[PDB]
């Protein structure tokens, strides 16, 4: 997310036993980094 | 601070045009 010129990243890594889909249970993501970079963002893309 | 001793010449290299935006 972007707030007040900061770009924030949160994450989680978990083992799962399901190939098709997201697990129905609950788990909470924790902050990785909080970057002071100030850019406008309206689009994104993943790298493969 | 004023900087007329450092940054004047004129010194037209100095340019001008959301919070903390760097719109180049």
């Amino acid at each position: 997310k972007n707030i007040d010129g900061y770009f924030k990243i949160y994450s989680k890594h978990t083992p799962i036993n399901l190939v098709r889909d997201l697990p129905q249970g609950f788990s909470a993501l924790e902050p990785l980094v909080d970057l002071p970079i100030g850019i406008n963002i309206t689009r994104f893309q993943t790298l493969l | 601070w004023n900087s007329n001793n450092l940054d004047s010449k004129g010194n037209y290299n100095y340019l001008y045009r959301k919070p903390f935006e760097r719109d180049i």
